[PDB]
C-alpha cells in the first residue's frame, strides 16, 4: 500500500513528465472522453474538441491535483478531502469513471516515457492512481 | 464489433506493425505484475517473483504470442467474435474459471503496450478505437 | 441466457408472486439512495434527497413499474434478450449515455429486494438462477 | 465515509442477527459458490455442497472478522491488517470477489432481517462491505 518502491517510482516519472504534466493532463482527459464518451456527460459545458482550452486548462486542474498526492502521499485521504467531496457529493462521479481516467493517465505517460514507463513503474502508478481514485470515491463509503 | 472506416483504418495500420513475437508476452507479463492475483492461473510457469523474473520468462513470452495470436484472429473478424472466441470461451469460462474482469484488464494492459510502443503514433482516436476492440474481444470471451 | 429445467422453475415459480405494483420501484428507490451517483440521471423525478423522500416518491415508484416490465418481458425471451432489449440498449447506450455497470447494479439490488420479500424461500439455488438472469438482461442492455 | 448513521445502522443489524451470524456467514459462501462459481476454485478442498461442516466452520470465521470489524471500526485497517496480507499476498484474492461475497452477505440479511433490511440499513452496510472489502485488498494498492 505505497511502499517506498513505489513512491521511488511515482516521483521517478513525476520528475520525467516535468513542466508537461498539464498537457499530459489535458492529454488524458481527451483520450478518456474520445474511448470512454459516457464519461462525457459530466461535461456538458465543456468544449471537448481537439485543442480546447477548456480541457487544457482542466488538464492542468487534474495534474496539480496528482501532483499534491504524490507531495503527501502519506496523507493522501487529507489532501484530497475537498475533491472528494466535489466528485461524490456535488458532480456524483460513477465509481468505474475513476478507472478509466486513470487507464487514460497510463496511457499517457506510457506513450510520452518509453524509458520510464518499465512493468515496474507500470505497476507502481496503477497503485498510485487506484489510491488516489478510492480517496476519491470514499465520500460514497 | 462494428468499426467505423477511420477506426478500422487506425487499427490496422497499427496491428501490422507490432512485433508479434514480443508484445503478446509484454502484455501477459505486465498484467501478471500488475495484477498479481492473475498469476494464481500460472503456477506452472515457474518463477513469477519480480518483474524482471515474469518478464523474462521463456513461458510468459510463448504463451503471450498465442494470446497476441487470439487477438490477431479477432481482429480479422470483428463481425463474427462470438463464433472466432467460442471455443476459447469454454476454456477460460468453464475450465479456468476466470472472471471476466480480468479479460477486461488484460485488453487495456495491451493498449498500454501499445501506447509504449508506438508513443504520439498512438494518438486519442487510435486509441479510441483500440478499446473498441478489446471491449468487444473481452465480451466474446465471456459468452459462456 | 440459458437456464436449466430447474433454474427457470426456481425463477418462474417466484415470479408469479411478485408485486409487480411495488417490486419495481423499491428496486429502483434502493438503487437511487444506495448508489447515489444513479440519481444524476433522475434530476426531473423532484426530491430524492433522504432514503424516505426517494423511496416514496410518485415517480419513482411509477418509472420501477417500467423497469420491471422490462425484466418480465426479458424473462419471456430469455432466447432473445439481444432482440428484446434492442431499443432499450439504444436509449440508456446512446441516449442516456449509462455505465453498463449500473446495470449489474440495478439487476444485483433487485436480488436484494426478492430476497427481502421472500426470506427463506428466495434459497441459495434460486438466488444462483436469479443471478444469472439478471447478468443476461444486463448484458444484453449493454450490447450498444 | 462510515458516518455516524452508518455505525448506528450496522450496529442495529448486527444486534438482530445476534448468534445467528456465523450461520447467515455459511449461508452467504453457499450462496456465493452457487451463484458465482468462479469463486469456488479458491476453496478446491472445501466439500461446498449443503450441510458441509467446512463452510460451517469457514461462516463462523468470516462472520466473526466482520464482527471485528464493526467492534473496531475507527481502525478498520489495523483490525484487519492479517487478513489482508493473507488474501492479497498468500491466496491472491480476485478484487471483483470481495463484490460478489459483499452482494451474497448482503442477500443473506435480507432474507432474514425482514425489519431491519430498510433502505437506509441496505445503504449503511453496503458501505461497511465495500470498507471491508477496501481494506481487504488495499496489500494490491
Ligand atoms: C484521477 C482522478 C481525478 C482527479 C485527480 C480529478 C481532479 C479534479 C480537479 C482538481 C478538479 C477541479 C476542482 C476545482 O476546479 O475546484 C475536478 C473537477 C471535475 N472533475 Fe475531476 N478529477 C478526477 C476524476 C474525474 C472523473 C473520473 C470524472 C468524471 C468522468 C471527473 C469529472 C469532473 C468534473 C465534471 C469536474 C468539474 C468540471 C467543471 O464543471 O468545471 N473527474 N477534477
Ligand atoms: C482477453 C484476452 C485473452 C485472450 C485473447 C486469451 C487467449 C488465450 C489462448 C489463445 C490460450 C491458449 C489456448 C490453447 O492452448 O489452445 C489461452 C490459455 C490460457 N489463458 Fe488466456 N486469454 C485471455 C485472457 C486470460 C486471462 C486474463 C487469464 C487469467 C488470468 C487467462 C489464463 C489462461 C490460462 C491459465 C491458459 C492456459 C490454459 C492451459 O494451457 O491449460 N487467459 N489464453
Ligand atoms: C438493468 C436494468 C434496466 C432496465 C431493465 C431498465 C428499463 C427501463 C425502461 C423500460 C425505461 C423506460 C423506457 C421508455 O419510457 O420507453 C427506462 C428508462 C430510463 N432508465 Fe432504465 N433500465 C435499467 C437501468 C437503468 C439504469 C441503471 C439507469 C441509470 C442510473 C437508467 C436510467 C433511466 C432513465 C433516466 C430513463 C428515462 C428515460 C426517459 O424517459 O427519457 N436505467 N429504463
Ligand atoms: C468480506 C470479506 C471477507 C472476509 C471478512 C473474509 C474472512 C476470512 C477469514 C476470517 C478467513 C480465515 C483466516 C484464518 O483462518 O486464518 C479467510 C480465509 C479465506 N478466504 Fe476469506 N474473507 C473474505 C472474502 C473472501 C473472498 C471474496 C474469497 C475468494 C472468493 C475468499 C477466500 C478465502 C480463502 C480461500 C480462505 C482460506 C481457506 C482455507 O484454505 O482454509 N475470502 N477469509
Ligand atoms: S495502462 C493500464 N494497465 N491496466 C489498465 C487497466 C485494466 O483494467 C481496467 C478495467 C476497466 C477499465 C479500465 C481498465 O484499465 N490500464
Ligand atoms: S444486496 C445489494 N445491493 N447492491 C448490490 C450490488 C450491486 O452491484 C454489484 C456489481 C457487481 C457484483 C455484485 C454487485 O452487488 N447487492
Ligand atoms: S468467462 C465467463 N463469462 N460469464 C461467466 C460467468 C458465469 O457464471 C455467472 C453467474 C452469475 C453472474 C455472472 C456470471 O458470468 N464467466
Ligand atoms: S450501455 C453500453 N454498452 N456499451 C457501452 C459502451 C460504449 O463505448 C465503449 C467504449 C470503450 C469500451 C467499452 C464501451 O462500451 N455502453
Ligand atoms: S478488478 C480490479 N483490480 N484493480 C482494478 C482497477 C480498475 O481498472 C484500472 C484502471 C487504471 C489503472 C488500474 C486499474 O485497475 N480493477
Ligand atoms: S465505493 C467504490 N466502488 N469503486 C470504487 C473505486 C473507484 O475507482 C477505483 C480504481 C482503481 C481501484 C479501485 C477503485 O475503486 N469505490
Ligand atoms: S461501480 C461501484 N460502486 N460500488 C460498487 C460495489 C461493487 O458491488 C457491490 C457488491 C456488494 C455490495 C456493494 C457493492 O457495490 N461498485
Ligand atoms: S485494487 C482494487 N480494485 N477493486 C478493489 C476493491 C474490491 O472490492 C470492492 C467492493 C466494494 C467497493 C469497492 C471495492 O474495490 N480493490
Amino acid at each position: 500500500v505505497l511502499s517506498p518502491a513505489d513512491k521511488t517510482n511515482v516521483k521517478a516519472a513525476w520528475g520525467k513528465v516535468g513542466a508537461h504534466a498539464g498537457e499530459y493532463g489535458a492529454e488524458a482527459l481527451e483520450r478518456m472522453f474520445l474511448s470512454f464518451p459516457t464519461t462525457k456527460t459530466y461535461f456538458p459545458h465543456f468544449d471537448l474538441s481537439h485543442g480546447s482550452a477548456q480541457v487544457k486548462g482542466h488538464g492542468k486542474k487534474v495534474a496539480d491535483a496528482l501532483t499534491n498526492a504524490v507531495a503527501h502521499v502519506d496523507d493522501m485521504p487529507n489532501a484530497l478531502s475537498a475533491l472528494s467531496d466535489l466528485h461524490a457529493h456535488k458532480l456524483r462521479v460513477d465509481p468505474v469513471n475513476f478507472k478509466l481516467l486513470s487507464h487514460c493517465l497510463l496511457v499517457t505517460l506510457a506513450a510520452h516515457l518509453p524509458a520510464e514507463f518499465t512493468p515496474a513503474v507500470h505497476a507502481s502508478l496503477d497503485k498510485f492512481l487506484a489510491s488516489v481514485s478510492t480517496v476519491l470515491t470514499s465520500k460514497y463509503r | 464489433v462494428h468499426l467505423t472506416p477511420e477506426e478500422k483504418s487506425a487499427v490496422t495500420a497499427l496491428w501490422g506493425k507490432v512485433n508479434v513475437d514480443e508484445v503478446g508476452g509484454e502484455a501477459l507479463g505486465r498484467l501478471l505484475v500488475v495484477y498479481p492475483w492473475t498469476q494464481r492461473f500460472f503456477e506452472s510457469f515457474g518463477d513469477l517473483s519480480t518483474p524482471d523474473a515474469v518478464m523474462g520468462n521463456p513461458k510468459v513470452k510463448a504463451h503471450g504470442k498465442k494470446v497476441l495470436g487470439a487477438f490477431s484472429d479477432g481482429l480479422a473478424h470483428l463481425d463474427n467474435l462470438k463464433g472466432t472466441f467460442a471455443t476459447l470461451s469454454e476454456l477460460h469460462c468453464d475450465k479456468l474459471h476466470v472472471d471476466p474482469e480480468n479479460f477486461r484488464l488484460l485488453g487495456n494492459v495491451l493498449v498500454c503496450v501499445l501506447a509504449h510502443h508506438f508513443g504520439k503514433e498512438f494518438t486519442p482516436p487510435v486509441q479510441a478505437a483500440y478499446q473498441k476492440v478489446v471491449a468487444g474481444v473481452a465480451n466474446a470471451l465471456a459468452h459462456k
